[PDB]
């Protein structure tokens, strides 16, 4: 159309597609890392369990 | 009745001051979005206010907003420009809510 | 614009990015060169206080605009419904508390 | 100038298709090394405690 | 020629200047708008005569906006 608007919008919106995928990020570490804690305090319990 | 009067007065007048701010602070937040969209990236710029004596509009407002609407578009030129909206066709509508025909910047009544 | 009548004034704001400039004559850029261009050289030209707001989509941004306007003008009819409720107190034959200084403060400037 | 068009569509539909993938398979091995080293992590303790 | 789901569509020449124009702005006017002339329309169908229309080319990376 006009350079300005699309120079704004073009990148604008992967702007925030970006943020989008940073927010996605953040999840994935969040929950893959509450997983290992989970995981780990599942196994040691047993692990101690039958060892004990 | 007397009590009734007498305390409601300032209990009303009292809640209308404390709302002002936040009946406001929403338009506000209404001209930022229409600013994060008109030109994006950085999401906020010089979004002027103005305070001016009243009963002047007429002549205090047409060559600056037909100057800032000129830059605001580079194809596309009329006569006829408003926010109006008649249900008489796909035309005439005016906004970027509902449909518009020539409409570059974005204002607001704003008054107490 | 403004929408009610006293011994008070008008207000409005506007959309003006960096990449604009006021233009009337050239060599200048948005903050100077519009001081007195609105006529009368008795106005006060400022800007507003917002910072960004964190947000996803621009599919969002349109749903959060819309369903915002709709509370917004709801409000502000109910805030006119409290003006009229106000005047049937007649805490004053003519309007009250209206215009005189806000939350005990003077007008002009508690908006600004 | 259809190639013009080819990258632009593309990149546009395979940056969000990259973010997403990023997503899933960030997330796809921090499980597998998690068990392995869980995995590895128990089994060492048990020895130690065995040891006892 | 340009500039998964994509949207391409005609009206009637009669009212196309009017949502080319209000994408413009109410879309931002976000999408590379590309209509063309068509070469020898037909009849309408509707009361069954004669009209001509263009043919409106619409890309897209964000969604809902197609459900708009």
């Amino acid at each position: 159309l006009t350079p300005n608007q699309v120079n704004d919008e073009l990148n604008k919106m992967q702007a925030f597609i970006r943020k989008e995928a940073e927010e996605k990020a953040k999840e994935i570490q969040l929950k893959a890392d509450q997983e290992y804690e989970i995981e780990k305090t599942n196994i040691v319990r047993n692990e101690t369990n039958n060892i004990d | 009745e007397q009590s009734l009067r007498v305390q409601l007065v300032r209990l009303a007048k009292t809640a209308y001051v404390d709302v002002f701010i936040n009946w406001f602070h929403i338009k506000a937040l209404r001209v930022y979005v229409e600013s994060v969209l008109r030109y994006g990236l950085p999401p906020h710029f010089n979004i002027k206010i103005i305070a001016v004596p009243p009963k002047n509009l007429s002549k205090c407002k047409s060559e600056l907003i037909d100057a800032f609407g000129f830059l605001g578009g580079n194809a596309f030129m009329k006569d006829k420009k408003g926010k109006i909206n008649k249900q008489d066709t796909s035309l005439h509508q005016y906004a970027s809510l509902v449909d518009t025909e020539y409409e570059p910047f974005v204002m607001y009544i704003i008054n107490l | 614009m403004a929408t009610a009548l006293y011994t008070a004034n008008d207000f409005i704001l506007i959309s003006l990015p960096q990449n604009a400039q006021p233009v009337t004559a050239p060599g200048s850029k948005t903050d100077s060169w519009f001081n007195e261009t609105l006529i009368g050289g008795r106005a006060f030209v400022s800007d507003f206080k917002i910072p960004e707001f964190k947000i996803g989509s621009l599919d969002t941004l349109i749903v959060e605009s819309e369903e915002l306007s709709k509370v917004d003008n709801q409000i502000g009819a109910s805030i006119g419904k409290i003006i009229e409720i106000l005047q049937g107190l007649n805490e004053t034959s003519t309007n009250a508390y209206r215009t005189l200084p806000i939350n005990n403060m003077p007008v002009p400037e508690y908006l600004e | 100038s259809q190639k013009n068009g080819i990258a632009t569509l593309l990149q546009a539909e395979k940056e969000a298709h990259e973010i997403v993938s990023k997503a899933r398979k960030y997330r796809q091995d921090k499980l597998k090394q998690a068990k392995t080293d869980a995995a590895k992590e128990i089994d060492s303790y048990k020895i130690q405690k065995d040891k006892e | 020629e340009f500039f998964v789901n994509y949207v391409t569509g005609v009206i009637a020449r009669d009212k196309v200047a009017t949502l080319e124009q209000i994408l413009w702005r109410v879309l931002r006017g976000n999408l590379f708008f590309k209509t063309v002339e068509i070469e020898q329309p037909v009849y309408d169908v509707k009361t069954r005569e004669y009209k001509h229309k263009n043919a409106f080319i619409v890309f897209s990376h964000g969604d809902l906006i197609i459900k708009r």
